[PDB]
């Protein structure tokens, strides 16, 4: 009745907020009374137990699962759609195990074979929700912070190249300023024009070497990449 | 519809007759560029055609036009 | 109606925005229509539903990811192939699943042997896009970032030859101008020239350093490509 009363109302829902508190409502409820229903079912033979548990679990866990997935699917970021995931996963799990059990336990091979149906699509459900958000989630955050690395990585290589210009900028105007004012001996700008120009060698060569260990940080994330786009 | 039916031949029909004409020039040529050209050539019209055929057909929900379709597209290709 | 008013429709494009709209429109209903259909005929064993449900969706399933991989195929980059085989994924698993549940719970062996072909035809379609894209995307995201890191490395080739070439002549300049003036003692000279060469001497064994950096960044990138294209 719960679940049929959320589900009626639930699939007329027009924001986020109220399909959410569907998408939990109805698998609190399913969750919970499915695992009830065949744990009490699975502790006699009577074929009145198997009967109304098998019966009452292979809907309520469909029709649970089905309206979550359904309500999750006008609500496709990652957010709605995982906790419908997870709310389909734990009905799922606990459904194809309530139904398999106590689907076992009747000598009927009707009520097994569409047991076996109920089971499958209750299993498949929440393993097709739960490889497209794992996947397609994973490749877009490591999409997400290869840019992000290759736009620090731009910033760093862009920093060094002030820094090289900041450089010979006062290089020139420490030996300009000497140099007009007569401020210093030849033998002592040459000494100073050395200084400078080994400082400027020491930030060129820094900068590139750092340019080097950037890229190869974006090479350990591009195979990152391509192994969970490759594997997926 | 007729429209349909007749596109269906008459799509092949044209492909097909062009194809013959280029493939047999080219078959009676010794020219390498010749028969390169006719290659070409029977490329487009066939592939233009098979896929006209093809998408035409799946449109329907009878043998007509699988019919249809598939002795066009089977002759067309081969 | 819907899937092949917009097939009869969707054939006749000539443009890349008109055949992408059709892919989409295609997928959502063909993907919602199948999930639907399925799940309505799933919760009864009437023959009625069954053959309904199996013959409705072989059809739609098939027309829907064979119209919209033909209209990928006049769009064979990746914009319009990864729309097209995301759009196929999400009809074919439906597809596959809806059809499987339903013939089995028919007991017409014809109807599960022709749904058994519907099926398979449906799950490859998908794998088939599936695997050229990913890989073939991801060996050439392999092979453009190695270009494009063997271009950066020559440029900080480059600019390491650069630098040497600027301390060599700085040393000349510095040296030249204070033994032409005799503004500098010959050891005042002498210790500039080593503090020349010393620069110089830096300068050379870091750019080498860094080259041998850099060849182990490509062969980093070199043992990833490889790896790909042996897997496929």
């Amino acid at each position: 009745k719960a679940i049929d009363a959320i589900y009626r109302l639930a699939r007329n829902h027009t924001t986020d907020t109220f399909m959410a508190k569907a998408i939990e409502a109805i698998a609190e409820l399913a969750k919970e009374a499915i695992k009830a229903i065949a744990d009490l079912a699975k502790n006699h033979t009577t074929e009145d137990f198997m009967d109304e548990a098998i019966s009452a679990i292979a809907e309520l866990a469909r029709k649970a699962i089905e309206a979550i997935l359904r309500l999750a699917s006008n609500l496709t970021s990652e957010t709605y759609m995982r906790k419908a995931q997870e709310a389909i996963e734990k009905i799922a799990r606990t459904a194809e195990e309530a139904i398999r059990d106590l689907a076992r336990n009747l000598e009927d091979q009707e009520r097994r074979e569409r047991a076996k149906s109920a089971r499958d699509e209750i299993k498949r459900f929440a393993e097709d929700a739960r490889k497209k958000i794992e996947v397609l989630a994973l490749l877009k955050r490591s999409r997400e912070y290869l840019k992000k690395v290759a736009l620090i990585q731009l910033v760093i290589a862009f920093v060094f190249l002030i820094l090289l210009i900041l450089l010979s900028w006062r290089s020139e105007e420490l030996i300009r300023e000497l140099e007009e004012k007569g401020a210093a001996s030849e033998a002592e700008l040459a000494r100073m024009k050395q200084q400078h120009m080994t400082a400027y060698l020491q930030a060129a060569l820094t900068a590139w070497e750092i340019i080097s260990k950037s890229v190869i940080a974006l090479l350990l994330l591009q195979q990152n990449q391509l192994n969970l786009e490759l594997r997926h | 519809e007729e429209f349909m039916a007749r596109a269906i031949s008459a799509i092949a029909e044209l492909a097909k007759k062009a194809i013959e004409a280029i493939y047999r020039l080219a078959d009676n040529h010794t020219t390498d560029t010749f028969m390169a050209k006719a290659i070409e050539a029977i490329a487009e019209l066939a592939k233009e055609a098979i896929k006209a055929i093809a998408d035409l057909a799946k449109n329907h929900t009878t043998e007509e036009f699988m019919a249809r379709a598939i002795s066009a597209i089977a002759e067309l290709a081969r």
